[PDB]
């Protein structure tokens, strides 16, 4: 009958899917999560959703490596984020089983963006209110930095900002980044940038980095990591 | 808020009517059959010059013989043209013949009230005027997207399907000329549309006896039509 | 027979804390040398080396399986799998095609990740898999391995000697295995490195 | 008007309300009538004619050599019903090879339609049927409703108009078990007040169902 | 194990300027046994054609019945009865249908198109369809096969114009050729259906065989 | 037609199914879990509805593997569908793998699960929040799964009712050098504070991972031990 | 016997008629082309019916694309759409040989078509059992620039020569000429009035 | 099992295919062409039944173009040489490709792949598929000297495929040989 | 599965779901496509991308094969759908025929699956009107098909979707010329482009493929050199 269907995937007047608007708004309440594409690599930087004296930092709660060369974080609800984070990580694994080759960037988040996208436009399922900052590296387009949203839109930036005061972190990223940054000028960057729209605890960061002979690597930083280089700052 | 298979109290499905609504919105067409054939001529609503006329089409060669021309929703007539096609050719494949024109119509007919809910979604926006030759006899049909097929001799289906009725009501004989069908046809067209009737705007086809052929008529052909207009 | 198809020769082999896990370079399509660059011994991960016997074809792809699951595992914990938990992931891979079974027969040498023991698992196309604390076999070679090994495994082989057996007990079995051979690889997984010594076998 | 949403919801007075919308459409349908003897059948029907131009599209359809169905409501329904009523003619005759009795096709069409009730997201067929059949259980005639249901008449009246022709039916029903063919096809047009608009199907317990229109009628229209 | 009795009989089709002549034998039998010696395989299929058919008695039985249903929704659908054509095209298709599961059935189907001209279209089991003017099928196919072809030297000259017989002529060469056939087939006999389809219709005659 | 999610976003970029999912837990039962520095404590309060019940019958602390053990607060009846689930998962992790599902594996397919069930249509957001307590190679590891399918590791926690004045209480009261007893102790009274009437053994339920790895639900006879020691 | 070759006139196309089902001539009549298109025909050699079956369906598809699209459908398209709806029955046994010829955009087409998925361009094919002695009789006698009538002849002997040499082959020789004009069905030649019967040694 | 040769060199990668398609005991075409350009970079040389060379050459063809397409990159030697595998890989476990192929390539560095029907992928220097890899290999053997100039190369080539014709009972009435280098696939004449 | 009539006709006869769509559409980025006898431009604007966003690889141009280019307006994941459809479908006919796609074919294609999702129960209309263009042959002219929300297809001389396509449009109706070369028709894109964006250099990218040629996307000087010639 459809009486209690809120028609997810269904256009508004404005021509928009009122359940990924929606989606961008829970986004936009979470946590903030940056992404840096420096020289070689991107530096994620989110704020975990569950904190506090009594939480226990054992896990990266946003940030989530998809393959050895992609590395996520996260904004927004981060259960249907695992959930895109599995896929991926399985589309990632697919195609290195394909191709014996590391995905592309690009490819790993059409996919997941994909996934989005037919739940905004089929099924009448909700939209995944997840935003990821898909950091990875590949042969082709060396350090990406992919935005993508709960409508299945991405793009690629040099830097950006997710979740809570993206807006601030967005214009602190244009007034401060600079191309062929280092890694630690981008991670000083993203720190500079979380704390003046926000403690270590409560960051989580990631640097995706490509060396030229050890390959692309990922490296969620740890409690003591994000530590230090909240104490650099 | 209800579902599209809703009958009205009236006892109307409204997503039928409101197809053929939707049908009423579409560019004129009319199907003026006589002895000789039938003529098909539909309003080409060139929006731009920059508009491919060539491309806008809304007379579709479903087989040799038969073909129809659409009013409405384009795309849905799209659709029923190639469902139309494929059993044109399905019927050819089975019996070794063309496909009757009642036949053809009554095939995509079945499709118009294939919607539902809880398939398409919707009725088809669009409906069709068949106009064939089979077994040597000139045969024409219009159907709504309520999926009721009727045989006719001269309809008009679109913007001006009304005054297009009310035209032939006493323009239309049944032992016309294929060059008076023609002029018939072409003039109800011009009458109930709000352009002017060029070679350009305007899509003429035939579905021949003595050819025994569903032809779309090229521009020359249709430069002749307009230029012999009284008018 | 499609087994015997590429003639493999897979053998790993205990040391003290160190394992070898050793290959014919082979790529044979039944008696026709096709390479002599074929890879049947792959890192799992840093403790975990598996070389695959058998099926070129069934090689690949049980190799890119497992490391699919394993990156996908590894992904998933975060750490990486031990070398009993990618032995049960190969028992589990070999038998989901149990009634189209692989024709590729694993020898998971490893380290233990914490002992740094050495952890050899061999078993057959669909997962039976042992444990052997001395060598563990594959291949069309496998009972040439078998008896050279019986012979020759001795207790507390170091890195040096454990390279040793397992080079010798190789050429050994792949010089009378006609489609396997041509050239010899071991990798050497010991606490800290692993040495992967290409060994001359005979090229006939 | 809150319980006239779906074929599935019941009003408070045990009535499914789209149901009677379907059959609201079938009584605006063209009027249909339906005479029974001891030995033939009959439905005669006002062929609708959307314009003075436009032949009257055919409503008395041929559905087995001895059964033949009056459709009175949305075509494209009747049609998608015809469909399966050669399906389940189709069926009967590889089972049996024998023709099936108008009564179980009206048993079917009353099945799927009850069918097109009972669930969500599909709909009452639009159309009524008027089903005569002359077989081994002799000459019946049915009129299948929207709901699911159809009932055995003697003579019947469907659409529009259709008060005076069942009133007619009523006053010569107790003639027609005997009433020779011509006397029933003579009774049905007499009945069904539109000459070229009435087809009229006739079938008998020896003649197979034939449909007459217009010339092959006029011997019959008095 | 085989889901054919390959029964055999002989149906022999010979089509004219107005006639179609298929005759046919009525034995089914199989294996050295008659199962009945009366089962017509000709049939009549609507008022253009009709189909013999000879080989599996129950491929028989279920192709005729395919094609009694789908000549049925062609004359509900199109409301005339279906073309000597179209049902030649049909039975083709129908063949082919099961091309890899065969009826393992030889179809005549002998009729009167729209011209008022005798067809006949010869098929093998699995839906050829050759529009000839006349052949034969079953058992003693081989046996009476020369014989048309003597009656009417189209195999010995095949561009030359079919000589057509008349409509007794015709009847007299199906004959003969079944009696031939039943003479010296063993699957051949008990009775000939020879039916004729002209513009009249169908007319059926029956015609004592020998039935040892 | 079912398969169109309920659990949609608000206006306001809120799962409102989610928040309702959330006042289910936020009504069904208080629930403790403390992390201590050689093991972790799931308690929860465990009130029959009558004196009647058996109390082993239905036990909201339950074992999913030998390892990893997990309480609830919410529904009691989806509660026992996630562990069925969680259970299944972990013994087919064993089945795959050799060893029993890790700790934060079974928290990560509990969370996959209600998330799952929080996207699919035609089904509600389960109504529980699970605490699974469970070692790992780190430490001991306390885990809440949300509705929502989102996880996230705790030190202590309250889930049932009164949950918000007993994780104050346990953010007064929690230390991080605690032992398992230590921990039991301190889950009792976070049990206690979030409980009216007198606590008794009979009413709470408690499970531990202690410096074994191996989770063990322990009896009445050893609550009553904690609760007189 | 089918055999189609290209030639500066056109392709000429020269079928048998023979259908054989064992040693027992079924038929000498039969049509082993069929016209697919305007400018198109289909030989046919292997099964009678899947030969004729697919060339009508392929015709039928491409009737299809032909209304569907104003775009004309070449014969390397033709072929294409025959080689992979035979391929979809790969392993059926299907028992197809067929060459689409025909005239398109860019000139005359033979593909050799098979049920196995082959797919041959070529200027030259024969398919059949007599296709080795219409090969003996196109390679040795072909000459690009012939003429109309010559063509027609060596088309038609070809498949004469394989009759007689081949017991599958026979009957009577149609002969078409396809053109960028269209398909010309030259005409049905007895390979019995072909044979010289003067000439002794064969 | 028709000829394909294959001989990877240090910038190129010559490609040589059995030109000749027979039907049966019948050679119906002399030029037929059995190298697959699956892409400007990528020669794939197909060995076996002409219908399922043809069509694992459309499928994986398609599938280049559709990742080049889909994605703005294109895949690697490497990378289309796996997925090569892997489709070979899934159709012998469910249907086998009996194609037997050499995948050359040069995505910036040439490539030489020995394919199997099941799916065994093997980077080689140079090999064969069919009964030649029995008469050729030795020869590159013989005569295959590292850093060959693509005129040796050449030359080494038609070593090969004249060992082919003169000592293969099936010789092929001829090859179609192509360059794979990085100008391309370019189909040269070994003269 | 979902089947719920997401795109139903209302009482007035229009679908408004499809005009939703369209209004999806209108909210994406100006594409236009101009056509001249040996080639096809199109030009996008490049949405307003700050200091940090990467400006490659993000085109709103595609290639749906060698000899068809696609470019979108709408929501750039329901074209990305569409375009991985169309691509498919490309190598599709390339196997099922041998011949690449015609422009007809595969604008179709696209305008179809457009209408499917107009049309099936459960699915929502692509927002995206999409300018499919290409060469169907060597010799064929070159098309610029438009595909609309709605499923339907037309092919133009030189078109606009998205924001400002009524104005593009304008200018190109303005603008459009017969028989213009490669370099006019460039100039006319890039002018009815740069009539509606901040800046032209930034703003705006191009792609041509010309007759005999796979999508080009044009070179930042060239392109600089090609509006300042235009203003
Ligand atoms: C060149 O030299 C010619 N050779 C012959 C053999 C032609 O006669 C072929 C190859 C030819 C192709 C063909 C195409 C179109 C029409 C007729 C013929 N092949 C045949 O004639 C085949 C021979 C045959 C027998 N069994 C097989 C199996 C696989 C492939 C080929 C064959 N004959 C047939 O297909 C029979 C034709 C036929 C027509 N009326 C019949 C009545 C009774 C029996 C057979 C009849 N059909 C069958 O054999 C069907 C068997 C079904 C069993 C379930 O053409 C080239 C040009």
């Amino acid at each position: 009958t459809y009486r209690y269907d809120a028609g997810t995937t269904t256009f508004s007047s404005d021509g928009r899917i009122l359940q990924v608007e929606y989606a961008i708004q829970s986004i936009n309440q979470a946590g903030t999560a940056i992404g840096v594409q420096f020289t070689n690599g991107v530096v994620l930087a989110a704020e975990k959703k569950n904190t506090g004296r009594l939480v226990d930092y054992l896990f990266p709660e946003k940030m989530a490596k998809i393959d050895g060369h992609i590395v996520t974080a996260v904004a927004g609800l981060t259960a249907d984020a695992n959930t895109l984070v599995d896929l991926m990580r399985t589309s990632a694994q697919k195609y290195l089983k394909t191709y014996d080759e590391q995905m592309p960037v690009e490819q790993l988040v059409r996919m997941v963006c994909d996934e989005k996208h037919s739940y905004t436009q089929y099924g009448g399922l909700r939209p995944y209110g997840v935003s990821f900052l898909i950091a990875g590296y590949d042969r082709h387009k060396g350090c990406q930095l992919y935005l993508t949203d709960p409508s299945g839109n991405f793009g690629g930036w040099k830097a950006t900002a997710i979740g809570e005061n993206n807006q601030t972190a967005q214009s602190i990223l244009k007034s401060q980044y600079k191309d062929n940054m280092t890694a630690t000028e981008a991670m000083d960057l993203t720190v500079k940038v979380l704390c003046k729209t926000l403690s270590a605890d409560k960051l989580e960061f990631a640097v995706l980095q490509f060396r030229e002979e050890y390959g692309p690597k990922v490296r969620i930083l740890t409690t003591s990591e994000v530590d230090t280089l909240m104490k650099r700052y | 808020d209800r579902n599209v298979n809703t009958f009205s109290p009236d006892g109307r499905l409204l997503q039928v009517e409101y197809a053929i609504e939707a049908v009423k919105l579409g560019s004129s067409a009319v199907a003026i059959l006589c002895p000789e054939g039938v003529i098909f001529a539909v309003e080409k609503r060139l929006s731009s010059q920059l508009l491919i006329a060539s491309s806008v089409e809304k007379v579709y060669a479903i087989d040799d013989h038969v073909g129809v021309v659409m009013a409405g929703l384009a795309a849905d007539g799209r659709t029923m043209v190639e469902h139309m096609r494929v059993e044109a050719q399905n019927h050819r494949f089975s019996f070794d013949e063309p496909i009757g024109i009642k036949a053809v119509t009554q095939s995509v007919c079945d499709l118009a009230l294939a919607f539902g809910e809880g398939q398409m979604s919707r009725p088809f926006g669009t409906a069709l005027l068949v106009a064939g030759i089979e077994n040597g006899k000139c045969h024409l049909f219009h159907t709504d997207p309520s999926g009721t097929y009727t045989e006719c001799r001269a309809r008009a289906i679109g913007g001006g399907s009304e005054g297009a009725e009310a035209l032939l009501r006493d323009l239309y004989k049944d032992g016309m000329t294929l060059h008076e069908a023609e002029d018939l046809a072409l003039s109800t067209l011009r009458q109930v549309i709000q352009e002017k009737l060029n070679e350009n705007n305007v899509e003429v086809a035939c579905a021949r006896v003595s050819t025994g052929k569903f032809e779309i008529y090229t521009s020359e052909q249709r430069q002749e039509i307009v230029a012999r207009l009284p008018p | 027979d499609i087994s015997t198809y590429n003639g493999s020769c897979v053998l790993a082999m205990a040391g003290d804390h160190c394992v070898a896990i050793a290959s014919d370079r082979r790529l044979g399509v039944n008696m026709l040398t096709v390479s002599k660059d074929f890879k049947r011994i792959f890192q799992i991960n840093d403790r975990i080396y598996l070389g695959l016997a058998g099926l070129a074809t069934d090689v690949l792809t049980v190799r890119e399986q497992l490391r699919f699951d394993v990156n996908l595992l590894e992904l998933r914990e975060e750490r990486p799998i031990d070398p009993k938990k990618f032995m049960n992931l190969v028992k589990s891979t070999l038998y989901e095609k149990r009634f189209s079974p692989f024709f590729v027969t694993p020898v998971i040498a490893g380290l233990l990740p914490e002992t740094n023991e050495p952890y050899l698992a061999a078993s057959d196309s669909i997962g039976a898999f042992a444990f052997p604390k001395d060598f563990a076999v594959a291949g069309t070679c496998e009972e040439s391995l078998y008896g050279i090994c019986e012979s020759a495994w001795r207790p507390n082989m170091n890195p040096d000697e454990l390279f040793e057996c397992t080079a010798k007990c190789l050429i050994a079995a792949v010089e009378r295995d006609s489609i396997s051979g041509w050239g010899g690889i071991v990798y050497i997984i010991t606490q800290d490195k692993v040495i992967i010594k290409e060994i001359k076998t005979r090229m006939d | 008007s809150k319980y006239d949403e779906n074929a599935t919801t019941f009003s408070p007075e045990g009535r499914i309300l789209q149901v009677e919308n379907a059959m609201k459409a079938v009584q605006q349908g063209m009027p249909t009538v339906g005479l029974k003897s001891k030995t033939h059948a009959v439905i005669a029907g006002v062929m609708h004619s959307p314009s003075e131009f436009s032949s009257h599209q055919p409503k008395i359809f041929k559905i087995d050599q001895h059964i033949g169905v009056a459709i009175s409501g949305l075509t494209a329904d009747g049609r998608g019903l015809c469909k399966f009523l050669r399906n389940e003619c189709l069926h009967h005759t590889f089972c049996f090879g024998t023709e099936i009795r108008v009564a179980d096709l009206a048993d079917t069409v009353a099945l799927q339609s009850q069918k097109k009730t009972s669930k969500v997201g599909k709909r009452p067929y639009g159309v009524g049927l008027l089903m005569i059949g002359a077989g081994v259980d002799g000459p019946r005639l049915f009129e299948t409703c929207p709901s699911g249901q159809h009932w055995e008449y003697n003579a019947q009246a469907i659409g529009r108009r259709a008060q005076a022709a069942k009133t007619y039916l009523e006053t010569n029903l107790n003639e027609f078990p005997d009433c020779t063919r011509d006397q029933l096809i003579r009774h049905a047009l007499r009945a069904l007040n539109d000459l070229e608009a009435i087809a009229l199907g006739v079938v008998g317990i020896d003649e197979p169902f034939t449909i007459l229109e217009g010339p092959e009628l006029q011997k019959y229209i008095d | 194990w085989s889901p054919y009795e390959m029964h055999g009989g002989t149906a022999i089709g010979i089509c004219g300027d107005d006639y179609v002549v298929i005759g046919a034998d009525t034995r089914l039998s199989v294996d050295y046994s008659i199962d009945s010696r009366h089962k017509a395989r000709i049939f009549k299929m609507n008022s253009n054609c009709m189909i013999s058919a000879t080989g599996f008695d129950g491929d028989i039985d279920a192709f005729i019945t395919r094609m009694r249903s789908i000549l049925l929704n062609y004359e509900n659908q199109h409301f005339h009865e279906m073309s000597v054509e179209s049902v030649a095209r049909c039975v083709s298709n129908t063949l082919y249908s099961k091309r890899f599961f065969p009826y393992y059935i030889n179809i005549l189907v002998g009729g009167i198109n729209s011209e008022g001209k005798g067809k006949l279209y010869g098929y093998d089991p699995v839906g050829t369809i050759e529009d000839l003017h006349y052949d034969s099928n079953g058992s003693g196919s081989s046996l009476a096969a020369p014989l048309l072809d003597s009656a009417f030297g189209t195999i010995h000259h095949n561009t030359r114009p079919f000589p057509a017989v008349s409509l007794q002529d015709a009847k007299n060469i199906v004959r003969d050729a079944i009696c031939s056939v039943t003479e010296r087939d063993i699957y051949t006999g008990d009775a000939l259906q020879l039916c004729v389809f002209t513009k009249d219709g169908f007319a059926q005659e029956e015609f004592p065989l020998p039935r040892h | 037609d079912s398969d169109f999610s309920l659990t949609t976003f608000s206006s306001g970029g809120k799962l409102n199914q989610i928040e309702s999912a959330l006042k289910a837990v936020s009504l069904g039962g208080q629930c403790v879990g403390v992390k201590a520095k050689n093991g972790a404590v799931i308690a929860c309060e465990s009130k029959p509805s009558s004196p009647l019940v058996e109390k082993v019958t239905n036990l909201k602390v339950q074992k999913i593997n030998d390892n990893v053990g997990i309480v609830y607060s919410g529904v009691n009846t989806d509660f026992h569908v996630i562990l069925k689930s969680l259970r299944k998962a972990s013994i087919k992790y064993s089945l795959r793998l050799g060893v029993e599902m890790p700790t934060r594996e079974v928290v990560k397919h509990a969370a996959h699960k209600m998330q799952y069930y929080t996207q699919i249509g035609g089904v509600r957001p389960f109504g529980v929040s699970l605490l699974i307590i469970g070692w790992e190679e780190l430490g001991p590891t306390l885990w809440q799964v949300d509705p929502s399918g989102t996880f996230w590791a705790w030190k202590a926690t309250a889930l049932g009712k009164r949950s918000d004045g007993s994780r104050t209480f346990l953010e007064r009261r929690y230390s991080e050098d605690q032992s398992v007893d230590d921990a039991i102790h301190t889950a009792i009274s976070t049990l206690k504070e979030g409980f009216d009437g007198q606590l008794t053994a009979e009413l709470i339920e408690i499970g531990v991972v202690d410096e074994t790895r191996k989770f063990r639900t322990l009896s009445t006879a050893e609550i009553r031990d904690f609760l007189t020691e | 016997t089918t055999l189609s070759f290209i030639y500066n006139g056109g392709i000429v196309v020269a079928v048998d008629s023979r259908a054989t089902g064992g040693q027992f001539i079924f038929s000498q009549t039969v049509m082993k082309i069929l016209p697919l298109a305007p400018n198109m025909i289909g030989t046919m050699a292997g099964g009678a019916a899947d030969c004729q079956y697919w060339l009508r369906n392929l015709s039928r598809l491409i009737q299809l694309h032909k209304f569907r699209y104003q775009q004309p459908l070449t014969v390397a398209a033709a072929s294409k759409i025959l080689v992979n709806e035979l391929y979809r029955y790969k392993g059926y046994n299907l028992s197809i040989g067929s060459m689409i010829c025909g005239y398109d955009n860019t000139g005359p087409h033979i593909f050799y078509i098979d049920n196995h998925g082959s797919r041959i361009a070529g200027k030259r094919f024969s398919v059949g059992s007599g296709s080795t002695h219409a090969y003996g009789v196109l390679d040795t006698c072909y000459r690009e620039d012939m003429t109309k009538e010559e063509a027609c002849e060596l088309g038609r002997r070809a498949i004469y020569h394989a009759t007689y040499r081949d017991s599958g082959s026979g009957g009577r020789v149609s002969v078409v000429h396809i053109t960028q004009n269209g398909v010309e069905w030259i005409d049905k030649t007895d390979v019995f009035d072909m044979h010289d019967f003067s000439k002794t040694t064969f | 099992m028709l000829s394909i040769v294959g001989l990877q060199g240090p910038d190129w990668v010559l490609i040589a295919a059995d030109s000749s398609v027979s039907s049966s005991i019948i050679c119906m075409s002399e030029n037929y062409d059995r190298i697959a350009q699956l892409d400007d970079r990528h020669a794939l040389a197909m060995s076996g039944e002409t219908g399922d060379c043809l069509q694992l050459s459309e499928y994986l063809q398609g599938n280049v173009a559709l990742y080049k397409f889909r994605n703005g990159v294109e895949l690697s030697s490497d990378a289309l040489a796996h997925f090569i595998r892997h489709t070979m890989a899934k159709a012998v476990r469910k249907s086998p490709y009996e194609v037997n192929m050499l995948l050359s390539g040069y995505d910036g560095k040439p490539h030489l792949y020995f394919m199997d029907y099941l799916g065994t992928l093997q980077s080689i220097p140079y090999g064969a598929q069919g009964y030649c890899q029995y008469f050729v290999m030795s020869v590159f053997d013989k005569h295959y000297k590292e850093g060959l100039t693509l005129e040796d190369g050449k030359e080494l080539m038609k070593l090969a495929l004249n060992q082919i014709k003169q000592r293969f009972t099936v010789a092929p009435h001829g090859f179609i040989v192509k360059l794979v280098d990085k100008n391309g696939i370019t189909k040269i004449d070994l003269e | 599965d979902y089947t719920r009539s997401i795109t139903r006709f209302s009482p007035d006869g229009r679908l408004f779901q499809i005009d939703h769509a369209h209004a999806a559409v209108q909210r994406g980025t100006t594409v236009v496509a101009t056509r001249s006898k040996d080639m096809i431009v199109i030009a996008v604007e490049k949405t307003a991308v700050a200091k940090l966003q990467d400006p490659h690889t993000f085109s709103k141009i595609c290639s749906l094969d060698k000899h068809v280019m696609c470019a979108f307006a709408g929501l750039h994941a329901d074209a990305r759908r569409l375009i991985q459809s169309g691509q498919r479908q490309c190598q599709s006919h390339r196997l099922t025929y041998e011949d690449p796609i015609s422009i007809e074919n595969i604008a179709r294609y696209i305008a179809t699956l457009q209408l499917k999702n107009t049309q099936s129960g459960g699915a929502r209309p692509y927002g995206v009107s999409t300018l499919i263009c290409g060469f169907d042959d060597m010799t064929s002219q070159p098309h610029i098909y438009e595909t609309l929300p709605s499923g339907t297809y037309a092919e133009w001389k030189a078109r606009t979707i998205g924001r400002h396509d009524q104005t593009v449009m304008e200018y190109l109706e303005k603008h459009y010329k017969d028989d213009m070369t490669d370099e006019e028709a460039q100039k006319l894109a890039i002018g009815a482009l740069l009539e509606v964006v901040e800046n032209g250099s930034k703003n705006l990218e191009v792609a041509y493929m010309k007759r005999g040629g796979t999508m080009e996307i044009m070179a930042e000087e060239v392109l600089d050199a090609l509006i300042e010639s235009t203003k």
